[PDB]
């Protein structure tokens, strides 16, 4: 019960319905459940958006999925704003980035997923973290307003 | 990131 944790669990949550690993019997949570119809609202417009752009990044690798990811996010805030709509677009890039790698990745992990979500999560946290607090977190911020 | 910005500004109205 940690924000870490409560924001690794979202992350790894939704890299589970895209790849559309089953959960439990009801599925995850709530929150979890807004997040993944609006991002899912996202994610099929982004990829038919970049296909150019996607077809030719070679995501072979972890660390290569992470150097990607590090490079979009940067660019996409360095504008110095924030808000719950482009958070939304950190879990819909994570989503095409695992699809990416499942299709590239040679050899994988068991649960590669979890690692990806890993470095999503420390991206979330430590650049998003203290907006996330100061604007309704997420029972109350995000929720609320796709709700 | 460009697309994926602006998407997000999208979402945010
Ligand atoms: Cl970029």
């Amino acid at each position: 019960d940690s924000e870490f944790g409560y924001i690794y669990r979202l992350a790894q949550d939704y890299l589970q319905s895209v790849l559309q690993i089953p959960q439990p019997g009801s599925g995850p949570s709530k929150t979890s459940r807004v997040l993944q119809n609006v991002a899912f609202s996202v994610q099929k417009e982004v990829e038919k958006n970049l296909k150019s752009c996607l077809d030719n990044v070679n995501v072979v690798s972890v660390d290569t999925a992470r150097t990607l990811f590090n490079q979009v996010m940067e660019k996409e805030f360095e504008d110095g704003i924030i808000n719950w709509g482009r958070i939304v677009t950190i879990f819909a890039f994570e989503g095409i980035l695992i699809k990416k790698l499942l299709r590239q990745q040679i050899a994988p992990d068991v649960d590669t997923y979890k690692e990806i979500s890993y470095f999503v999560a420390e991206f979330i946290m430590n650049n998003t973290g203290e907006w996330i607090r100061q604007n309704g977190g997420w029972e109350n911020g995000f929720v609320k307003k796709f709700e | 990131x460009t697309x994926l910005r602006r998407f997000g500004d999208l979402i945010n109205f």
